């Protein structure tokens, strides 16, 4: 039932799972038109402009991380600490 | 059978290995929380060495002529000789390193102090002394305190679980002891004064290492346990006095009533 | 009857709509497709009280095709009828089986069974119309009508009047 | 190709779901059916060329659920109602 | 490419199994089906009330199936029934019945024993449904006496008989000895006369399941999208063997019907309801032991839906955990020192074949409209357009009409050019290593070329070894694809904390002769071993 | 005691098969046998007559049984096991579904 | 029917959006006039504050004036206003307020009470006649009062 900031007990780091489905979701958005928010360097496929988004943590998703009981967690991708 | 019987087995975003029904198979995938691509053989050398190499090693001595600390190894060593509190703290350490090296022995009853364990320091230390150029015949700034206390300040930084409770820090203590056990051994005042003669610059980017590798070799939550369990028992079982093999694998998989070759060990 | 109720409603959005103004988006697809649609839970939804403070809760992004869905909260007014319940209406067409009476946004329909022996049907007039031993039931004639069932069907109601019983027929 | 049960447990072995599902579905068979919300059976006539939907044995004309599953897991729910089992599927939790 | 529904859609969660009630199945059915034939008389259309009329679903895709209207490719299908005269047992729950018959009265319909009984409280107190039946019928299938008065009550004390099964039929054996076979319709009264308490006390539920519901009264008939007919050559039609089993099940009933109404020979009516039984036991389950075995008369076993869940390779195995699926091809492997790590050599004639659909975005717009001007001859071309509004037009056939221009949100399929990662897979695949995703190269033969430092986690070797590769169709699980499977993402197996992939074969007995100590190596020839490098600073 | 022994006898097989394997791995399939009490054999008769779902203990061999049985006793599937999921075609909790994916309408004016 | 058993979303026992319960809010064709006519109003200013950066013809201009504010979608409910209005004989809210005053004087259901500010009737056989649901939970004589009085609210404007 949304856990509170100060009671958020989950591993802060992102998972290969978070950053693939981050990178995939923001990358088919990306390729339906969305709004980038990073300048870009000359780039044409869409992967790589979200991996551009994450490496300035520029993506605007927040992560709702299931715990076993039911409740969840609401983990911004931009405090979530990439690598 | 494997494939089918580990299945619906994974780790949520709690630590726990558990299935899809809730029901707790292992409170710490693996008991330790380690994924299975980051764990290396390491050496334990709180236990391995004679007790006249234990106490040549592990005791440096500021107040006595036994073990004393030569001065040449650091610029400061005509002031270290001398102090009582250096000496208290070099007093608890290796009291720590006994009382561990006592565990070791309850633990590990015959007697290899080779043993898979995350982080390798060996890869650290040589990557610091080729970093900082590290050579011999070089005076190191470092002390007596800032060794202690640098390592009491790292075995405080490895964490696991991101819990605050009794049990939740019982279960951290109790995860981390033998890697603090090695981290206590590999990282001992002598062992870097005398052989790594590391500088401060040398001693902190060694810590952060430790700390950063020993925060990169957790395991995800999330990955699918069971499966590649049911696969690493598996895979082994294509190259196959008691039975052996694949028809004892059956035995001992279908839980049988009765053996080939029921053999007792009388000591 | 024109009721007032909190209706809630799943809006989709398209990836190009994720602006910082994207809020008014939503009210406005809000009113494109809540203002003058109809229900068969809550009937003919009229209007959409409070328009300032509408909220949006949170959006959840669904899996494939990336759109955004919402779940709205709000209050309306809308018009569900009701069987057995007297109303007022003008007739629009004309048939053998009855004349289509008007009442609001719903076409009710009464039927030539359901109505008096002495109203009949005249087919001579243009328009034609029903004359009765009194009354003349035209189209832009007002007729007072006992709606007898109602059919709740999706996005589609429609009811069956009658006239039959006293203090009803012409106004 | 035949996309075996080894395969699809070295698919769950990597933990990709959403190619497992993709593979499953748009590779092989979608098929797309209404289920209604008292009974979970697919007795739901859907005549949608005037947007009109029932179901039969349960008087419902409004609440009807729109599914995706495969083709298989149809012939699976039909076989199973022709063989006197009733495999009612709900989009809610009743539970809890 | 199916139509449209405005019905809200939302995931299937809970699924709830319970036995089919036949006041449900008469309310869900839409036909009787009385006529055992299967067409119309005049050989043509459909019979209409029998066992395959418009009714129910349809095939042929020109037919519409008259109560869904639409087509085959839409159609979920229709329900029948059939209404029995005399209610017959289903194969898996005769046993249940019989259990249930040795867990209450067979008079008042009153449980053995009672609540004053301290082994049943005990037994009561158990939270399992299934062990509380186990042990309720371990209790009351000793005592055979129900009784009126007991001591710390019903009435009854009617004998229990002992009920044992025989030939699809029930027994009842009486002490008193007067031994009589126990009829499906006393059994079924006396079901109707079980209270809530209980059936509850055995494991049923009110709103799912009942003992008069496991009793077979009216039986559902399932429409052609289960049992497919055929009419091949227009003179040579073929029914499913469930169509002859619904034909068996109308001719004993009517059989039956006829023989109950005029006349009573008591021998026949046994003969005739055996016999419906028989076909109703056979069409839930053939191969039942003890009974005789229905056959075809085409020489093969009448094919069961019990036998399409049961066996291998069916629907549980061949269609739901497996199946064969499309955007895959197969061939041999072969070695290729020349090709990177992670790649894979593909044909070009499966290049040409295989696609994979692209959404147009203004960043490929000007590349996508050359693929389209380009054609499917070319390998640099496509095949198939998607417009925004859901249609495929096909490429050939399109020349013919002279331009086609591409807009923002269209999604054109493409071949697959390089740099596209698909997964690569050999079977038997026992090692998660065995399925890795590869990025592709266009070569030419029909060969697949890769190179040898990963033929060891596929456990290969270059002698007639065929593989499969299957290529994915949305860039979201290409994305997931690339991050979770790679051959550089998997160089160090979790299985024994080692590389699983190394130097094998000629290289591995080459770089020892090149790190001997005798090696020694001209200028003109170094130059070249340093040039081979892909990522040679240049510095000798 | 039966558990550790049971660790050794595993352990035995893999050793004397000259291979290696982690510990992880033996240690979770000795737990698995062992959480319910006793020894809890891997066969078709052990974890099939153990409730995980209709459909999940019904893949595996026995199918009509199994589904006679649930709706004779008017079972119900809670529908987030493996196998359950990938019958009926859609997403299951396992890796990258395990977590929902949202948007934050106040990050996008960031 | 019309035996006060109304549907599930149309009990007597409502939920607002907050999570509070709340009785049946059930309106007569007066007040549910100047109800859509006023929250058209603030609709208006609402469309006309982004914008920045006898009886009859001011009833269709005023709908045509808020036809150009809503998309050309709702027409439905402009036509639904000229037949509110061309069946209302009720104005200005304060006498509405009076009626509300009238109506719950005699502690009848929300549903009844809109019945009969919803109808014009002259006698209480009328108002018993075209209410089913009313027959004898009110005096017949108080019906009659009420009905005078209203005759007494009611203007030709
Ligand atoms: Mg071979
Ligand atoms: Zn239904
Ligand atoms: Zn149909
Ligand atoms: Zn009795």
């Amino acid at each position: 039932k949304a856990i509170p900031k100060d009671q958020r007990a989950t591993t802060p780091y992102m998972t290969k799972y978070e950053r693939a489905r981050i990178l995939g979701t923001r990358a088919l958005q990306i390729s339906m038109n969305a709004p980038v928010f990073v300048d870009l360097e000359g780039e044409t496929d869409p992967l790589r402009i979200a991996m551009k988004e994450l490496a300035e943590k520029k993506i605007p998703l927040v992560i709702r991380r299931y715990l076993p009981d039911g409740s969840f967690e609401d983990w911004s991708v931009e405090e979530l600490i990439v690598d | 059978r494997l494939v089918k019987a580990l299945e619906d087995i994974m780790v949520h975003y709690d630590n726990t290995t558990r299935n899809s029904l809730g029901n707790v198979i292992q409170f710490i995938y693996g008991e330790d929380g380690m994924d299975a691509a980051h764990i290396e053989k390491q050496s334990l050398d709180t236990i391995g060495g004679s007790d006249a190499a234990f106490e040549k090693r592990y005791r440096v001595d500021l107040l006595n002529t036994d073990h004393t600390l030569d001065p040449s190894l650091l610029e400061s060593g005509s002031e270290i000789l001398g102090d009582l509190k250096l000496q208290v703290l070099l007093d608890e350490e290796y009291k720590q390193l006994v009382k561990d090296r006592k565990f070791l022995r309850e633990v590990f009853v015959d007697g290899e102090a080779n043993w898979p364990l995350p982080v390798n320091i060996r890869r650290i230390i040589q990557n610091a002394q080729q970093t900082f150029h590290i050579d011999h015949t070089k005076p190191s700034d470092l002390t007596i305190k800032d060794i202690v206390l640098g390592v009491k300040d790292l075995q405080e930084n490895l964490l696991v679980l991101r819990g605050k409770n009794e049990i939740i820090q019982n279960a951290q203590r109790d995860a981390v002891t033998l890697f603090c056990c090695l981290l206590r051994s590999r990282l001992a005042t002598r062992r870097v004064l005398q052989e790594y003669r590391l500088t401060k610059q040398a001693f902190d980017w060694v810590l952060s290492n430790i700390e950063a590798q020993f925060l990169r070799s957790v395991v995800h939550p999330g990955e699918m346990v069971g499966v590649l369990a049911a696969q690493s028992i598996g895979e082994p079982a294509t190259q196959m006095k008691v039975t052996s093999g694949v028809p004892r694998l059956k035995e001992i998989l279908n839980v049988a009533k009765n053996m080939k070759t029921p053999s007792l060990t009388v000591y | 009857m024109f009721f007032i109720k909190d209706l809630s409603l799943n809006i989709t959005l398209h990836p190009s709509f994720f602006g910082p103004r994207m809020k008014q988006y939503l009210k406005t697809k809000l009113l494109e497709e809540v203002e003058g649609s109809c229900t068969g839970k809550f009937g003919y939804i009229l209007c959409v009280l409070d328009y300032d403070n509408i909220d949006i809760q949170r959006g959840r992004i669904l899996p494939t095709d990336g759109s955004a869905e919402f779940n709205v909260k709000y209050r309306a007014v809308v018009f569900k009828p009701f069987k057995g319940e007297v109303v007022d209406g003008t007739v629009v067409s004309c048939s053998q089986h009855g004349f289509e009476v008007q009442v609001g946004p719903m076409k009710v329909f009464v039927t030539k069974h359901l109505m008096p022996q002495d109203l009949t049907f005249n087919a001579g007039s243009n328009p034609p119309s029903y004359q009765s031993s009194e009354d003349v039931i035209t189209i832009k004639s007002r007729i007072r009508v006992k709606i007898e069932g109602c059919i709740s069907q999706v996005s589609s109601i429609h009811a069956i009047g009658s006239i039959k019983e006293d203090y009803l027929g012409a106004i | 190709l035949r996309f075996g049960e080894m395969e699809r447990d070295c698919m769950i072995a990597h933990g990709a779901a959403s190619f497992l599902k993709e593979r499953l579905m748009e590779a092989s068979d979608a098929f797309r059916v209404h289920i209604c919300g008292i009974c979970g059976l697919m007795t739901v006539i859907a005549k949608l060329n005037h947007n009109q939907f029932e179901c039969k044995g349960c008087d419902n004309k409004i609440d009807i659920y729109q599914i995706h599953i495969p083709y298989a897991a149809k012939l699976l729910f039909q076989e199973l109602m022709a063989m006197n089992i009733t495999p009612r599927l709900y989009t809610d939790r009743s539970r809890d | 490419g199916q139509q449209y529904s405005s019905a809200p859609l939302r995931t299937v969660k809970e699924v709830q199994f319970g036995l089919f009630s036949p006041e449900e199945v008469r309310a869900i059915s839409v036909a009787k089906i009385r006529f055992p034939e299967t067409m119309d008389e005049t050989q043509t259309r459909a019979k209409i009330g029998g066992l395959n009329d418009p009714r129910l679903g349809s095939i042929d895709r020109n037919l519409k199936c008259q109560t869904c209207q639409e087509g085959m490719n839409e159609c979920p299908g229709h329900f029948g029934h059939i209404d029995l005269a005399k209610p017959v047992f289903h194969v898996g729950f005769i046993a249940k019945i019989k259990k249930v018959c040795e867990c209450v009265c067979m008079h008042c319909g009153k449980l053995l024993l009672d609540e004053h009984n301290e082994l049943m409280r005990q037994a009561l107190a158990i939270k399992d449904s299934k062990k509380r039946f186990a042990a309720i019928w371990t209790l009351c299938k000793t005592k055979m006496v129900c009784e009126t008065d007991v001591p710390s009550r019903g009435g009854c004390g009617n004998t229990q008989p002992t009920i044992r099964k025989d030939g699809l039929k029930l027994v009842g054996s009486w002490k008193k000895p007067e031994l009589r076979v126990l009829s499906t319709e006393e059994i079924l009264n006396i079901f109707k006369h079980i209270s809530v308490k209980d059936f509850t006390s055995l494991g049923f539920n009110e709103v799912f399941s009942r003992p008069e519901w496991m009793i077979l009264t009216c039986l559902p008939v399932p429409p052609p999208p289960v049992r497919p007919s055929i009419s091949f050559n227009e003179s040579q039609r073929g029914e499913d063997d469930l169509t002859f089993k619904l034909a068996d099940i109308l001719k004993a009933n009517i059989s039956l019907e006829t023989l109950e109404h005029n006349g009573a020979p008591h021998h026949a009516i046994e003969e005739a309801e055996s016999l419906l039984q028989f076909h109703v036991a056979t069409y839930m389950d053939n191969d039942i032991a003890g009974q005789p075995q229905a056959l075809q008369k085409s020489g093969r076993p009448v094919k069961s839906i019990r036998a399409r869940l049961k066996g291998k390779e069916g629907r549980i195995r061949g269609n739901l955990m497996g199946k064969r699926v499309d955007f895959s091809a197969r061939t041999v492997i072969s070695g290729d020192p020349n090709l990177e790590l992670d790649q894979v050599g593909v044909p070009k004639s499966i290049a040409k074949t295989l696609t994979y659909p692209e959404v147009v975005t203004p960043y490929n717009i000007d590349r996508l409209t050359q693929l389209v001007r380009n054609g499917p001859n070319e390998h640099p071309g496509a095949k198939y357009v998607i417009r925004d509004s859901g249609d495929r037009i096909d490429l050939r056939y399109s020349k013919r009409a002279g331009d086609i221009q591409l807009q923002y949100g269209w999604k054109v399929e493409r071949h697959i050019m390089d740099n596209d990662p698909v997964l690569f897979n050999r079977q038997p695949s026992l090692h998660k290593m065995s399925m890795m995703a590869h990025r592709v190269k266009v070569i030419p033969y029909s060969t697949f070329r890769l190179n040898l430092s990963v033929t060891s986690p596929y456990n290969a070797d270059f002698d007639g070894d065929e593989m499969n590769l299957h290529v994915p169709q949305s860039e979201e699980t290409r994305a997931e694809l690339s991050q979770l499977c790679a051959v550089p993402l998997q160089i160090v197996s979790p299985q024994s904390n080692k590389p699983c992939m190394g130097i094998v074969q000629d290289t591995l007995c080459g770089i020892r002769k090149l790190t001997l100590r005798d090696t020694f190596i001209e200028l003109d020839q170094v130059l070249n071993m340093l040039y081979w490098v892909p990522d040679w600073d240049g510095v000798i | 005691a039966g558990r550790a022994a049971l660790y050794k006898e595993v352990y035995n097989v893999i050793a004397s098969d000259g291979s290696y394997v982690n510990y992880r791995h033996m240690a979770l399939l000795v737990d698995v046998m062992t959480t319910q009490g006793g020894l809890t054999s891997v066969t078709r008769h052990g974890f099939n007559r153990s409730n995980t779902g209709a459909l999940m203990r019904c893949s595996f061999e026995e199918t009509v049984e199994i589904l006679f049985e649930a709706g004779a006793s008017a079972e119900l599937d809670d529908c987030r096991g493996v196998s359950e999921n990938v019958i009926l075609g859609q997403m299951a909790p396992i890796g990258t579904g395990a977590f929902d994916v949202m948007i934050d309408e106040e990050s996008l004016v960031k | 029917a019309a035996t006060l058993q109304l549907g599930q979303e149309f009990q007597l026992k409502q939920i607002n959006h907050q999570g509070e319960e709340e009785e049946l809010i059930a309106l007569n064709l007066s007040e549910a006039r100047l109800v859509i006519k006023e929250a058209l109003v603030e609709r208006r200013r609402a469309f006309k504050r982004s914008q920045k950066k006898t009886r009859e013809k001011e009833l269709e201009s005023i709908d045509v004036l808020l036809e150009q504010t809503t998309g050309g979608n709702n027409k439905d409910l402009k036509n639904t206003m000229q037949y509110l209005t061309n069946f209302s004989r009720f104005r200005d809210q304060e006498t509405v307020g009076a009626v509300i005053q009238l109506l719950k004087s005699t502690g009848l259901h929300p549903f009844e009470v809109a019945q009969l500010g919803s109808l014009a009737c002259d006698t209480a056989d009328e108002a018993k006649t075209l209410i089913p649901s009313l027959n004898n939970k009110i005096s017949d004589d108080e019906l009659e009062r009420i009905l005078k009085e209203l005759s007494n609210l009611e203007t030709l404007y």
